[PDB]
């Protein structure tokens, strides 16, 4: 598994692969890991699936319940905050999951959260197995003057770099964007495809 | 026990809580083209009040919304349960395929408290009304806990006068503007005598969209 | 305590709720040549209710189905007991032999609520049919969980004068079609007075198949 | 509490269940030679009955039956007690040796109706008939949970003179056939003024014999 | 709560429960010459009664008897109590040797059921009588939990005569059978007016010896 | 139950607590440019009393605080509440994003002790006012638990003075010391005829900033 | 131990041996192992002594109170699945037991159901130690076309070769024949000792 | 074991074997591991009998359940929600199960479900010890432009090739076939030896 | 230990010795292994001495209640059942006892109980470290004609037998005969005496 979130000047990138591995070989190649759990939301998960899938089901319904409450969106480090609670209550007997949560409330913000329920906000982030080569990646070449095309971009090549090398990822890259002018957009395949041809990744 | 049978089969404090439903504001509801609607009467009482947060129409999900009359305290308790009551059906299931099943959890557990010594019944009544995989739908709910479904229905003081109105001029599949406009003549035919009809609280939902809250402006616009 | 008995040996609270009973609505059900047939009256009340979700014969599973009279919310908790019931005899042996055991079970339930204290008896009466391993069965339940097996009866207000029709008139063995020709005459005996009788709901079941309800233009060609 | 002390040390709850039991069909039972039998009273009323089902004799295993009078909702669950404790018995000894114990466990769970406020008293009496280690056995059990054991006794109303007619011509050791035709003349003299006597329930059981119900062209070569 | 002190300091429900103990059976015990004896009165009904299951005479244990009167009901409920605290005083030490410890523990528990709401005191009087480490005892118990120890004593209906006759007669050391004739004469005084002393039931234990349950040919040798 | 539904729909029980809030002390809240204030009547009673600890304004946090009336003792109760309603929230969330959730959360407790037996409801009114994420907010609440949002309200026996006075003479946006000059003619307004106004409470919060408590000396340069 | 059950056109055929190892020597060679349960219903038990027996009791007062509500015999069907219910409700804290359940109601069956609960229908089945030796003499001479008489002398040539290789087996041989028409019956000894003659089994 | 269900245009097709491996031999060589849950619903089973049999009867009720009290059949994906939940609120005492669930709400879909409640939706998927020989056989010819028959053909193939590899797995194949027009069809066993003889497998 | 029961044409002989071992050395030469806990009923214990002298306690109390309440003394059988309910009830928290029932209700009858509830009846049977060496007497020498005498001679044989072969035993015998006529007798050491050094054994 691959997931990566990185934060630019009023937006946030998010990214993961699809590999599925399950009974020790490769079960599912078009697996989902990306969720937009939120209005300017978004939950990338790693560990194991049935843990991660409840989590994602918890989240939605908490959010959408305190935003119907409310009035207004959980701010993003609340939605960190509130999954350091759960995760920690249980730290004996828990979820073993690595999570990032990543939006926009007033500014772009990327969390990472394990499985003990520590919390800490970064400029970016990767979970997973394929995790450090995307860091190596994203050590030589992130900018925070970045623009959104050019962050997507980088994503797409940490993610190809990790494939490369990690065998427990694969399959095709799902990317999302984050912006309070367009909310949460899901980018087609078709410009992921295009973008992967005119990078010269094949 | 208070909620006891009369020699004549009757629970009196069911009836007693049916009059508190009695006393509430008036709301409706009914079906158009591909959709629903629900209007509550929003009347002023004193500028000193903030007229932002009244929220007769309250949103249990984006595709379900409800309006309730009688004793606010206890319809507050009671959204606040159905709210909590479609979140579970979510987290279970993935989705919520039928509305109903959701308003007979909330009228199961106003029946309870018509059966068990030691509490009172709720004196409230609701309507819902949303989208779910069969269509448009529309129920209301009574005290007692008792549910049908219509295709217009009121609640509240002038709720009498407003279905006779319903009951002669309502039509089906109409457009959403015409259906609006019908509703706000029902809600003016029950007034009290002479009374100027203020801005009430519109909402609606149309098959593959989620709920829409009228603004003050569109709203204005039909009086 | 609020049942308790009377000095001639009476339970009032039970007497009452007969009373709520008879104020339902009017239904039947009688057995034909391999098979059971049920009977509702669907009296239309405003233009503006749904009358699709009526639903007025409630199927607690494919072979068992159940209509009721009386308090329509009790009514509502007594079915979702009786399909859980169902339900749960089926996880444990794989299959329902009998559907007598199912009705006790429902029985029994109302039967506890007229001997404890704090809780008041369920305003219902149900009547049960379907097929088992028996065969045809046609069960009735009251308030106190009285029940009794029929070849044919009613419930709701219209029940004298429709058990007094079959009393004279029933025969056994009757083909479906002939039998619920005998069920319609039997309802619009106890229509109010030169009232007109309107569409009622049929649901019939023969050995070997599951449950069938009635089309709208296959109860229209029967008035 | 509801059952309390009267000022002369009278409990009336407990009185006026016996007043319950006092309008319950007839039923008696006697000791014959090496056995016992159990007669009860079935009165038709309807031809829409299904008098296959009636079932006044209850088997609790294949040898202890009963019988029960008054209200027949909480006949049914006592029958139900007996049988869950008669199998409680057996599975911890590997066999039912004294049926009094049996009976003492059924009158300790009306006793506590009576003595504990929340709850009314069971309106039910019940005859227990069968074979254990130390033989036939008959006894019978009232609301208040008062054993007694017999050579022959009745209960339900016409208990007063089933038992004056037993009181002057029930002999010992009679044969079977003599025995039950003895039963019919007691059960009939309870008869309401010139009303003729109905095919009624006969069950009877041997010493190293099972229980035998008795069939319906049994029971009418004898009147 | 029912049991409330009224202006004068007096418990109704405790003085109604000592009436109903005054319409019981009357019973005696007294002590003799190392060892103590069991009298109740057997008054004969009906003869479809099953003249063996009667015995008024309970046996606790080997070396202790009771004899109760009014409720028979209650009554069997506190024998059962009783011998089942005997059964865990032998457990817990290996043996009993104070009998007064075990009346107290009757008497604990018929006390609170004076003090608490909800519940209603237990309508019986017991005698304990048997052998312990001191020697020969004789108690009773009364509804409020009231013990004391006697030489002699009676208790039922015929409980005054009882005592005043043996006021006057009642002498110690005396042999066992001049102990149980003078039992049947104190008896026989109580009886209604010219009415005739049936067979009673006997019961006496020795120090060394358990308890003896008298043969119907030996108590026939005494009238 | 005490708190049960009167013929005309009323809850009586909660009438009558309303009146015990009609005899608490007058207290006032209003909003003004970029934030809100609260106003209560400190009427002197005695010199023996400490005059430093009567606190009317407590703070429930550094950004929100109430103001009460009615029974004092009931007051501080629901106070401890909300104290700890909000710590609960900035645990999970580590903020509070909306007053308004938090005044539900107190008047829901109070709605639960309108409808459930065995307890009384609170006799006290409220006034929330602070600061959050969607600016200066003042709420009220009363013992049946209903809320509602206001630019300016009162509590307490000079209540309907107080807000006779500020429905016409009320403005928006004013400065805070002119805001604060208007709630103390207000306050004088409803004073018992020719009676003085002692130097009463103030407490004001300002966008950006944390809650204020006037001086003393701040208080006197106002009369 | 070792015990058989086999089905024909319209009976069933059940038998044990009566060896009962305790105390790992051979304490009782009388042991009882096959059971009645119901009108047209039996059971045999294998494993742990006590848990089979506190089964056999447990079985034998459900079947009677069902039978005596509902006023017919359990299907066999159903018997099964009660069993398997039971004992999957306990399975980590099991009845260490397999089971064989055979009868009729409107045709002959057989089931065996394991400690976890597993239940499966079978035409023939066997339990125990000496069940393997039972297999390969029914792979060989079983046939669906047995009358009653043949299928008894094949339970007994099977059981038979199982006392002469599996040592926690011996003792005599019951038999059981479920019909219709004549329910449950127990063959008497003497039979079975007269056909152990016929046989040439000595 | 070998189970598999594959997606075509607008059916399932769901297969099975039907050895049951119980006491470390083949007891039962005529298992049943195909179930129809629903109406349009079926259900493969791998692992633990027992544990596969009480998870079979509690969808059967919890579906029917469902469609009487919301009046529609319950949609394929929140069939796999409905399980996911159940297995992992006990993960850490746990359902030993490999499941697949597949059925026509208003397009085709195949879910897997593990042990853990992990659910991922598969155009095919396959389960138990025979698994990865199948995945060979449909990696190299599945199509998602086959018609009915050429993919019942293809299951059979799958299995068989399957049978021949993994000694867990044996006996007769069942084939379950759904569509909206026909429903739940179990293929008839005479259709399924003569397709067996005609594709050359003996 | 070594404890025995017999059955002969109408009476039990049950006998115990007397060695108690405690904190691994001799510590009371004079134990109690043999107890009556009926009017015509006996029990003999082996094991922990705690659990079994509790069980002791815990039966007496059980037949007397019971001889109250149904006015007849509780079967050997029904005293079997309910020793076997008991222990398998606590089977894995268990009393570490090995038990013997003896006594006549209308035929003789010995029970052998193990600490898991498993019951099973015998002509005879022996309990304790000495067991096996009893068993061997009994096998050559144990007769069912033999009259009570002959029988009170055997179990002593038998247990000296198992005395001068198992350290864990010891101590002078004591012997116990039931019968319908003469209940319960435990035969005084004078007559113990008198027949062993009639038999020879000093």
């Amino acid at each position: 598994t691959t997931t990566v979130g990185i934060t630019l000047k009023d937006a946030v990138i998010m990214a993961t692969e699809r590999r599925v591995t399950m009974e020790n070989f490769i079960m599912h190649k078009n697996g989902k890991k990306l969720f937009q759990i939120d209005t300017y939301t978004g939950m990338t998960i790693a560990g194991l699936v049935g843990d991660a899938q409840v989590l994602v089901r918890y989240m939605k319904a908490e959010l959408e319940l305190y935003r119907l409450q409310r009035r207004v969106n959980m701010p993003i480090e609340a939605v960190a905050t509130l999954l350091s609670n759960m995760l920690n209550q249980v730290k004996y007997m828990p979820y073993m999951v690595q999570l990032l949560v990543g939006g926009i409330d007033t500014a772009p913000h990327v969390f990472s959260i394990d499985a003990a329920g520590g919390s800490v906000e970064d400029i970016y982030a990767s979970t997973g197995s394929g995790s450090p080569f995307v860091y190596g990646v994203l050590e030589s070449q992130y900018s925070e003057k970045m623009t959104v095309d050019e962050g997507v971009d980088l994503v797409i090549r940490a993610i190809s770099a990790a494939k490369q090398r990690d065998s427990a990822s694969g399959g095709m890259i799902d990317v999302a964007v984050i912006t309070r002018k367009d909310g949460y957009v899901q980018l087609p395949t078709d410009q992921i495809e295009s973008r992967i041809r005119k990078l010269g990744l094949i | 026990a208070i909620t006891v049978f009369s020699p004549d089969g009757r629970l009196f404090q069911v009836e007693y809580a049916r009059e508190a439903v009695k006393k509430g504001s008036t709301a409706l509801g009914m079906k158009f083209a591909n959709g629903v609607l629900l209007i509550s009467d929003k009347k002023v009482r004193s500028r000193l009040i903030e007229q932002n947060s009244i929220e007769k129409i309250q949103l249990i999900d984006d595709y379900v919304a409800a309006v309730t009359s009688g004793l606010v305290a206890d319809a507050r308790v009671l959204v606040d349960f159905a709210r909590i009551s479609a979140q579970q059906e979510k987290v279970t299931y993935g989705s919520l395929v039928n509305i109903e099943n959701l308003v007979k959890r909330v009228a199961d557990q106003m029946q309870q408290y018509t059966q068990y010594g030691g509490v009172r019944p709720y004196g409230v009544s609701l309507i819902f009304a949303g989208i779910d995989q069969i269509g448009p739908r529309l129920f209301d709910c009574d005290p007692a806990g008792t549910i049908n479904e219509y295709k217009a229905t009121a609640i509240g003081s002038g709720k009498d006068a407003v279905v006779s109105f319903l009951e002669r001029e309502y039509k089906e599949n109409l457009p959403e503007k015409e259906a609006v406009t019908l509703g706000i003549k029902a809600l003016k035919s029950s007034l009290e005598e002479g009374e100027e009809l203020k801005a009430p609280e519109i909402a609606s939902i149309t098959v593959g969209n989620k709920y829409r809250i009228y603004d003050q402006e569109e709203v204005k616009k039909f009086l």
